[PDB]
């Protein structure tokens, strides 16, 4: 199967620089043209740039000047490097085999990117254990910038996640996870949040345990 | 000046009815290359009609398009719960933008009351000077649902704050997390706290609570 990885995503301050890669496999990538999209805060996709096969390149005029598309045929890379970034830069960053013109067919999950002079603030991650069926809870507290990546038991517990959406308060985001297990799986088995924050270049494991 | 305007917005819709949604363009645009694609929450677009009219590979035959010119349309035939998602139009001709704004899809389903769980502070949190505790209010139908925290039998609304997943593309809920923020003397001086549910039509509200000094 075609298969598209995003990389390199950061926090990066206003005027400086950032590479972005995606490798490809499950298709000969020198026979086609590649592209890179963008996502707003706001939803909005936006075209940033597209490739040849030959290596020709376009970019859209939001980031002409200052954006470099490249392709490595003997790799299978396509890569995007981004200079004297600007705020309106942030967004998450998507990879797609083909263009605009006969469409993109397959798009890769993609890199967040911010650009902010603020610094890199870890979160607090914190255990949410209760006061047939049995929910809990894992609180990350006060982080910059998102996002974070939460998974219970290294990502071995999928069904029965709600990961919320972080809210941003005194220039900090917080979010929540909760998960349902049964209730002879739970205290009898671990259950233990993960959190990743690729910004500070983190990672905490916080095991539930029974209590409050 | 070329620009794709997608109606509407936002569209709500019960399984098997049929749904269009349109993408106009400013000025004369080719069939050809007109190309619409769908995104889920928390998931990257794929492909979904190619040239106006072609269905990519394992799309759904209730898909649909049409139109040529200025004018054209996505149709389901007979919309199902895992057509949730946002829809959008390209066409390489449109300026400055390739992509139309979208058409975000909901899927009605009927009335469910939402999981509650309620939590107190981690004690490892207190060691922090703050207190946030925390209630999820999980696979709820519809959208608009209403929170309410008690201190001690008082409600109280300063300090919370909530967030909402977007729909399930699986079974249409929506869950939402309260979260009401004390700090560790505040949450101290208090005993009884109590997260409530309900919606517009409820004569009954879910609560949950516990006490400070026995679980």
């Amino acid at each position: 199967q075609v298969k598209l990885q995003e990389s390199g995503g950061d926090l990066v301050k206003p005027g400086g620089s950032l590479k972005l890669s995606c490798s490809a496999s499950g298709f000969t990538f020198s026979r086609y043209a590649m592209s890179w999209v963008r996502q707003t805060p706001e939803k909005r996709l936006e075209w940033v740039a597209s490739i040849t096969n030959g290596g020709s390149t376009y970019y859209s005029d939001s980031v002409k000047g200052r954006f470099i598309i490249s392709r490595d045929n003997a790799r299978n890379i396509l890569s995007l490097q981004m200079s004297s970034l600007r705020s309106e830069d942030t967004a998450m960053y998507y990879c797609e085999r083909g263009e605009l013109t006969y469409a993109m067919d397959y798009w890769g999950q993609g890199t967040t990117v911010t650009v902010s002079s603020a610094k890199t603030t870890p979160p607090s991650v914190y255990p949410l254990a209760p006061g047939s069926m049995v929910t809990l809870g894992c609180l990350v507290k006060g982080y910059f910038p998102e996002p974070v990546t939460v998974t219970w038991n290294s990502g071995s517990l999928s069904s029965g996640v709600h990961t919320f959406p972080a809210v941003l308060q005194s220039d900090l985001y917080t979010l929540s996870s909760s998960v349902t297990v049964p209730s002879s799986t739970w205290p009898s088995e671990t259950v233990t949040c993960n959190v990743a924050h690729p910004a500070s270049s983190t990672k905490v494991d916080k095991k539930i345990v029974v209590k409050g | 000046d070329i620009e794709l305007t997608q109606s509407p917005a936002i569209m709500s819709a019960s399984p098997g009815e049929k749904v269009t949604m349109t993408c106009r363009a400013s000025s004369t645009v080719s069939f050809h290359y007109l190309h619409w694609y769908q995104q889920k929450s928390g998931a990257s677009p794929k492909l979904w009609i190619y040239a106006t009219s072609n269905l990519a590979s394992g799309v759904p035959a209730r898909f649909s398009g049409s139109g040529s010119g200025t004018s054209y349309s996505l149709t389901i035939s007979s919309v199902e719960t895992e057509d949730a998602a946002t829809y959008y139009c390209q066409h390489y001709s449109a300026y400055p933008r390739t992509f139309g704004g979208g058409t975000k899809l909901e899927i009605k389903r009927a009335d469910a009351a939402p999981t509650v769980s309620i939590f107190p502070p981690s004690s490892e949190q207190l060691t922090s000077g703050g207190a946030s505790v925390v209630c999820f209010l999980n696979n709820f139908y519809p959208k608009d649902i209403n929170v309410k925290w008690k201190i001690d039998g008082s409600e109280r609304q300063n300090g919370v704050l909530n967030s909402w997943t977007d729909q399930d593309s699986k079974d249409s809920t929506y869950s939402m997390s309260s979260t009401l923020t004390l700090t560790k003397d505040e949450y101290e001086r208090h005993n009884s706290y109590t997260c409530e549910a309900t919606h517009k039509t409820s004569t009954s509200p879910i609560v949950k609570s516990f006490n400070r000094n026995e679980c």
